[PDB]
């Protein structure tokens, strides 16, 4: 930094050298004035500048040096106090751009809320006339027609609730609740929700719930064993799905199992990956995938593990392993 | 962790904060070894005067050390009181002294010998121009050389090893004693101590402005006088500083109810409290500084009127007492090609009396008032009063008399001849000499009488006092010219140095005045900054003990440009205050006795007094900066 | 008299944040004696300093006597800091080389109101808090019930406009708190000044008008008491503390 | 600001002066040099350093007077080159800041597009299903039932169509073109989509046209016909709705009258309004009120001016003045 | 742990002598928070001379850990005092020139032992205080309530059985005293060491578990908490301070 110093300042440490120099040279051809009594001016001269050149070098580059370590990693706050004015105007412009970069972030974030907020509108506005559509629907004599428009506005209600559980679940960590639910209503609702399609598929199903407490929350576990049986449904056709709950020891399993043509061994794992779509049957291109991302993520919350055992032409087990008891207490307590 | 980088990082942290106290020591080291080399530089046997020459200057030396010794001791007692928090940390954490002592004194043998280093080799440089500034005030012409002189290097070492030994003996001391492991309303005596001093510094004044006035008039009686006039100033000081300044603080305090703004809640709640913890350190602050004002004053005064008082102890150019050496002399001038104004008058000494004219007191006697040794002249000599018979006209002014001898108006004189005595009157007093001071005794004036009755006082001639040569031939000189040629003719004229020039009567006082005032500028110099520096040591633990005042003050809502507005005058009045009283002190001694030195007074003293103020109040103006970075780092 | 409109402030470190505001806003009317209270680990002390000026807001608008300074420079704010918004902190804050009178009239010194207006108005706040036989006494002679009465006569006496108590009666008796209370709750009738109070001893908390329960930055509703005895309303203050 | 370059340099012009100082007293206590010859060069040397002042001065602050004017200024660019080694620093750091911020600002823009393109996917998603219940729906005989649904799904259908204009006007700047289109058929189509409304609510229509040809796009002009005979059909009941196109002068306007309630002349300024909805009747609150303000800001790009003339108790009166077809001459030469 | 038995302090200055103490005696188990507060002129500080080896003990029998105090030379006892002792000051002593993680560190820094255990030690207590962020700054840089944060910890580094305490809130605010105080009782619990407090204020003190009175010597009317609520207990012992 002493050559930045020296290059800066450059016309005032000549400035002052011109002089001494002057004086040597006016001090050489005039005979009134000695040649060995003009060197000690010169020699004390000297000296008085050189200890001034390093008492004000410590003093100069010291705030461009504080700069220079900031730069724009970290420590916005790192650079030194003003002292003279050309520093005080530095520091305005910086403080300047920060505040309105700080502006700018600000307004952006107001803006996108804004249009999830015109999104939250326009999917409620949406929401409404389906029920009016459900109202209006429930009023036919006809079998085959009616379950083909039941199936169809059944598809139109799941897809649009998966986007209600996606924008839910985009801020789903400030709706917990830990409380004991009953898994024979949900369950009877979930299958109630797919009477006609069951029917059209042509699948029973076999209940046995050995275990009656589960320790989680409602809708999300409800909508994952709804998308788990949905998935096991379309791997099957014409099969009874053999629906077995017991408590292994302390914590509650519920085994769906189906003798479906089930999940290939390799993909077994990678059920639960994104965007995941089967090419084996084109009919599964409806199926969006999502489901069981969002699934899996929020199951992290519900510390509920899903078990898969799934063998290909054979069936999928879709077994669920609801956490202890006792491991809740360190979350309800607390 | 390692002891090393410890020791290291304090010393930085020392070397910052303690920067007055090196200047310091560079100064006085650069000063000692610039007066020892001058002590043996040979062209100081140049200045010719009464004083021997070169055995000034070690009294100079041998004065000056002890300034600064004693500066020196106090400080560094100051700098480790405040490591005792550290000593009883390091004592408390099991290591023992003798491992305190090698690290907190293992960080001053640093700073001391590198300031010592710095000092001998910034003193080479400086000598030159201090024997110019010397030789330019004596008025002499010679040469100058730049030269080492090795014997000074050594009187430096010595004498300042021998101090620093000092300093481990007496650090070693609190380590050793300090192993314990130790981590408002005035009264009745409080306002009678508070009163006298005040009473007893004014006495002082005002027996010093009679002095040499109507009483105390005898060579004997004049000590106890000075006695009593130093011992009642310097207790009246000290008492003042002890409870005067509560005193007067308290009354401005309960005078004003309650509404104090920011400026009085930061001085007065200081001022009252802690000036009077230090009463044995500003006493001899401002006595000292009063010494050296007043000296240097004084001896300055003495400068100016050098060329007057040469030519009014001698009247002419030259002055002679034998008629062959005066012959001689113009018969050299004669081929001097210089026309010189010869004149003579014949002067007759008698007594008279004119204790009716002393306006005074009869104590004022001087010898008796009517057998007092005077001088008569002719009024034909005289070319510029014509007097008649009956009167008389002194003549000179001799300013030492108008402060002692008191003269009245026209009244009798009365000349005591063998048997006969004419009364004269007093007319007026002249102001321009006509004899050299050996004729005329002490200071005593020269009458002038008429013609007509010097006929008859030659006739006279009492002889039973008269001087051996009643005769005033002196020579004059042509217009303003080169007088050197002549002067030296003169030396060369008279081997046994009994007669009197004009321009040598005014080259002794010069230099001998000129040699005094070079030494006492340079001691009160040194004076000045250690003054300075041990002041500005003590604000530091002021500030400091004020930290927690500020924070409360903080969260009213003050800014940190109040609190610093009323440190500047809280400072100011911290600062003025011991300048005060030693100017007023240095005013005091200056005007009670400036008439026995010269003849001018107030050219000299308003410049010297305007130079001490003006280095004075640097150290002033650099405490505010320290009181500013103590008071943004309390939040 | 008070206009606060979804004022933020995250308390963070510049790489993990910790949200502390969720969603808050407030309306006072002038001459209302609120109290604020709730929890431990809340941030109503947090509250209490974003609605002055000491704790700058991230995102939000501050409305205060229909001024504005939520974009406020540092100075003026500073300015308009001194000359309106008494506070009464937990601690005395007395200087101790001062008397009593000294230390309130100390900040009435740089309005520069002559001698007899500041005087006056100094007698007439020192005979309502009952410590006028005290004009001359220094701070270490007088018990400590009588200095938190000092430092509250120093707050009411330039007229602001709110003043900002943190829990004054957090070291003192019975006698002395009910006094403290007494009095102040009687000025604030006497003369009209809203006084906003963050308080934990119920028994302090009862003889305020409107109470808000801060729980974890929401609001959860706020009593309004009204006319009613003030021991029904302490025993409806018990009720709902038993209830969190 | 003369003077905040001279307290700049207060420290150096006192080592000149000390210098200056300095210099002259050992000249005079010397014997040998001569007083009068320093005194002079001093004299000399003092002039020469005013002016010397002056020039560094008028060099040297022009850099941070120039970015203190761009502090609040518009444009960015106004920083001179940097010269001396303490400007590159400051140079460096600005850039710095003023990069990052760019880079910020188009991260998250480039977020927002890709948010929404997912919506538009998923919206489409959304659609075929609709294609197929309008399949379903032509396949009904039941006279009534069949009725509904076809009036259900003209809500429906309407509404995400608004949904789709509505997303795709945000980037419809991309989306300019002109072409040709007949008139007739495309309002024959239209009228047959709705004739389940007109059948419920019996509604007739009176076609009187004399205008046929304009010069716009086909698709934007088209959905302003859609959403301008929607608005009219939501807000008439039971009355004969008489579309009257005539070429009035230059310009051909789309006057549509009809003998409905109107819109309450305090209320015709709002209209144009965002989600501006009728109060009037609680059957407009299901309209979501968007149409109007997106059709204001879809005509103004193509210079149709939408004449409003609605008097309330009779009916509203739309003058579509469509633009001057030679003013569209500078567009296509462009 | 400390089992004192008339506990008496030598005087006899010049011509008057003071019985300020007249043989005291302290039952004291582990795992406990007892403090003694007195009032003024009572030489509480006296107290601490006694009992914490200041200065030369003159009478009373102590056993500490099981280990009298009275049988062995000077140096053995500051041995003892050095590895089994901890002190807290009133007013903190951290050296300006070090960081702060080296001044926590010191008193280990002469035994020589392993850096990573060191380490280790340092890491768990400053986590457990929480001043980990403030490990590379100097101690002029950082509030009051830091520092006296670091002096405390800098007691609880060297594996000390009781933790002498002067009052450790005279020099702080109200928030921080009761942040310090807060943190303290929470490192009681965690590991078992005996604080035996000397405070002045009740505030401070009605935070322990017991509760020593003396007004000139053997006078005990000790309390004893068991059940309250701290607030209940706080206002029983100022009362019975005012009362005696
Ligand atoms: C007879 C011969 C006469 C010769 C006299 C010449 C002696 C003067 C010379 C040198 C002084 C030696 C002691 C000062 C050097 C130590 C100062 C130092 O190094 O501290 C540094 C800063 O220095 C200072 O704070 C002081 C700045 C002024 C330098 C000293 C000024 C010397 C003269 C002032 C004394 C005035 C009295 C004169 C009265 C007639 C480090 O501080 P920092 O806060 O960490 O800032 C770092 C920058 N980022
Ligand atoms: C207690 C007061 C402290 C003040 C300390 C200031 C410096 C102390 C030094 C020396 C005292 C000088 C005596 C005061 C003035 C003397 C007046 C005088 O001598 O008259 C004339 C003045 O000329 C001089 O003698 C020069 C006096 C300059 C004194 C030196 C002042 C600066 C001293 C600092 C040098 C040492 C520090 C080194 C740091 C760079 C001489 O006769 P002339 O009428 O010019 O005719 C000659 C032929 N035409
Ligand atoms: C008695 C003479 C005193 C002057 C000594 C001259 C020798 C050079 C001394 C060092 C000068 C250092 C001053 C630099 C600090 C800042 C300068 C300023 O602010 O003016
Ligand atoms: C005869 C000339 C006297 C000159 C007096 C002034 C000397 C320079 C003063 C500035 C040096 C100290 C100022 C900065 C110190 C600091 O901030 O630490």
């Amino acid at each position: 930094m002493i050559k930045a110093f020296l290059i800066e300042r450059r016309s005032w440490i000549a400035a002052f050298l011109f002089q001494q120099a002057l004086m040597l040279f006016i001090a050489f051809v005039d005979p009134s004035i000695s040649f060995g009594n003009v060197l000690y001016m010169v020699y004390l001269c000297i000296l008085f500048f050189i200890i001034f050149l390093w008492f004000r070098y410590r003093k100069e580059t010291a705030f461009y040096k504080s700069l220079k370590t900031w730069e724009n990693n970290l420590d916005v706050t790192a650079i030194n106090e003003p002292e003279t004015p050309f520093e005080a105007m530095v520091e305005r412009s910086i403080a300047g751009q920060t505040e309105h970069l700080k502006q700018t972030a600000a307004r952006h974030r107001l803006a996108l809320e804004n249009e999830k907020d015109e999104l939250m509108a326009w999917i409620h506005e949406v929401k409404t006339p389906l029920t009016a559509m459900h109202l209006i629907i429930d009023r036919m004599e006809e079998k085959a027609l009616k379950s083909q428009l039941s199936y169809e506005w059944l598809r139109i209600h799941l897809l649009l609730d998966q986007q209600l559980h996606q924008k839910r679940i985009s801020f789903i960590e400030n709706d917990l609740s830990v409380e004991f639910i009953q898994l024979q209503p949900l369950i009877f609702k979930e299958i109630k929700d797919l009477q006609s399609w069951c029917i059209q598929k042509g699948i029973g199903f076999d209940i046995q719930l050995e275990a009656k407490e589960v320790l989680s929350d409602a809708k999300w576990l409800a909508f994952i064993i709804r998308q788990l049986l949905t998935n096991a449904v379309k791997y099957s056709e014409a099969s009874e799905i053999e629906i077995k709950s017991f408590q292994k020891g302390e914590q509650t399993q519920l085994q769906v199992k189906d003798c479906g043509r089930g999940i290939d061994p390799k993909d077994v794992p990678r059920i639960f990956d994104k965007g995941f779509t089967s090419t084996t049957d084109h009919h599964d291109q409806a199926s969006t995938g999502m489901g069981l991302y969002l699934a899996k993520k929020a199951a992290a919350p519900l510390l509920i593990h899903i078990d898969v055992e799934s063998e290909f032409g054979a069936g999928t087990v879709f077994t669920l392993t609801f956490p202890i008891r006792n491991q809740f207490e360190h979350v309800i307590s607390v | 962790m390692n002891i090393n980088q410890l020791i290291l990082r304090n010393l930085k942290k020392n070397l910052r904060n303690y920067y007055l106290y090196v200047f310091a020591l560079i100064f006085s080291v650069a000063l000692y070894f610039a007066f020892v080399t001058l002590q043996y530089d040979p062209a100081i046997n140049e200045v010719k005067a009464s004083i021997k020459g070169a055995a000034a200057i070690k009294t100079a030396s041998i004065l000056l050390v002890a300034v600064v010794a004693i500066f020196i001791l106090y400080a560094n007692t100051i700098f480790i009181k405040r490591r005792s928090k550290e000593i009883g940390l390091f004592q408390l954490i099991g290591m023992t002294k003798h491992k305190i002592f090698r690290i907190l004194s293992a960080e001053n043998v640093m700073l001391y010998f590198g300031s010592l280093a710095i000092g001998v080799a910034a003193g080479f440089s400086i000598s030159k121009l201090v024997l110019m500034i010397l030789f330019k005030i004596v008025d002499v012409k010679a040469d100058a050389k730049l030269h080492f002189s090795e014997q000074a290097l050594v009187q430096t070492v010595i004498v300042f090893c021998g101090i620093y030994l000092l300093i481990m003996i007496m650090n070693y001391t609190f380590i050793k004693k300090q192993s314990i492991l130790s981590l408002k309303k005035i009264s009745f005596f409080q306002m009678l101590i508070g009163a006298l001093g005040i009473v007893l510094i004014l006495t002082g004044y005002y027996v010093s402005s009679e002095l040499f006035g109507g009483k105390f008039k005898t060579i004997n009686e004049l000590f106890v006088a000075m006695s009593f006039i130093l011992g009642s100033v310097i207790i009246g000081t000290f008492l003042f500083y002890k409870g005067s300044v509560t005193f007067i603080s308290n009354i401005i305090r309960k005078s004003k109810g309650g509404y104090l703004n920011i400026s009085e809640v930061l001085s007065l709640s200081s001022i009252m409290f802690r000036m009077k913890s230090n009463a044995l350190l500003l006493t001899i602050i401002t006595t000292v500084s009063a010494l050296a004002i007043g000296l240097l004053s004084l001896a300055y005064i003495s400068y100016y009127s050098s060329e007057k008082t040469a030519e009014q102890n001698v009247a002419a150019d030259f002055s002679f007492m034998n008629e062959k050496d005066a012959k001689l002399f113009e018969n050299k001038l004669r081929e001097s090609n210089i026309s010189f104004v010869k004149k003579a008058t014949p002067v007759l000494q008698a007594n008279v009396d004119i204790a009716n004219i002393m306006d005074g007191t009869p104590k004022e006697m001087q010898g008796d008032p009517g057998n007092m040794q005077l001088a008569v002249v002719s009024d034909k000599d005289v070319k510029g009063v014509d007097v008649a018979a009956g009167e008389a006209v002194f003549s000179g002014y001799t300013d030492l008399l108008q402060k002692i001898m008191v003269f009245k108006d026209s009244g009798v004189i009365k000349v005591k001849s063998k048997h006969e005595t004419q009364p004269l009157k007093y007319k007026g007093l002249r102001e321009e000499f006509l004899v050299s001071y050996t004729f005329t005794s002490g200071g005593m004036p020269a009458v002038i009488v008429d013609d007509s009755l010097f006929k008859q006082l030659d006739k006279d001639k009492d002889p039973r006092i008269q001087l051996a040569q009643s005769t005033f031939i002196g020579v004059n000189v042509k217009h303003d010219d080169q007088m050197e040629k002549a002067n030296e003719l003169f030396q060369q004229v008279n081997k046994k140095n009994e007669h009197l020039s004009r321009l040598d009567t005014s080259a002794a006082q010069k230099s001998l005045f000129g040699m005094v005032m070079f030494i006492v500028g340079f001691l009160g110099l040194t004076f000045l900054i250690t003054s300075g520096c041990i002041l500005y040591f003590k604000q530091m633990g002021e500030s400091e003990d004020e930290k927690p005042s500020y924070t409360i003050l903080r969260k009213l809502g003050f800014t940190q440009g109040d609190l610093i507005k009323g440190i500047r005058i809280k400072q100011m009045y911290n600062f003025g205050i011991p300048l005060v009283v030693g100017l007023f002190h240095s005013y005091f001694a200056v005007q009670s006795g400036w008439f026995l030195f010269g003849s001018e007074v107030w050219a000299p003293m308003i410049m010297v007094m305007v130079l001490y103020t003006a280095l004075y109040s640097i150290f002033g103006f650099l405490s505010v900066l320290y009181y500013k970075k103590v008071i943004k780092s309390s939040l | 008299i008070l206009e606060a409109n979804k004022i933020r402030k995250s308390y963070g470190n510049k790489l993990n944040k910790q949200e502390v505001l969720k969603g808050i806003d407030i309306h006072i009317e002038k001459g209302e004696f609120v109290s604020i209270m709730g929890a431990s680990g809340s941030g109503k002390t947090t509250l209490l300093n974003v609605l002055s000026s000491i704790d700058q807001v991230s995102h939000g608008t501050i409305h205060i006597n229909g001024n504005d300074m939520t974009a406020m420079k540092e100075k003026q704010l500073a300015e308009f800091r001194k000359q309106h918004l008494g506070f009464i902190f937990q601690d005395y804050n007395l200087l101790d080389t001062l008397t009593v009178k000294e230390n309130i009239l100390l900040p009435l010194s740089i309005t520069k109101l002559s001698k007899k207006e500041a005087n006056r108005k100094f007698e007439e706040v020192a005979k309502e808090l009952g410590i006028y036989e005290l004009r001359d006494k220094y701070p270490n002679e007088i018990s400590g019930g009588q200095k938190q009465r000092t430092s509250a006569g120093r707050a009411f006496i330039h007229d602001p406009s709110i003043i900002f108590a943190d829990e004054p009666t957090g070291a003192l008796d019975s006698k002395s708190a009910s006094d403290l209370l007494n009095k102040l709750s009687q000025l604030n009738q006497k003369r009209n000044a809203t006084i906003i109070m963050v308080t934990h001893d119920p028994v302090a908390a009862s003889y305020c008008g409107r109470v808000i329960f801060i729980k974890d930055g929401q609001m959860y509703t706020q009593l309004n008491k009204g006319g009613q005895d003030r021991q029904t309303f302490f025993q409806d203050i018990m009720k709902t503390q038993g209830v969190l």
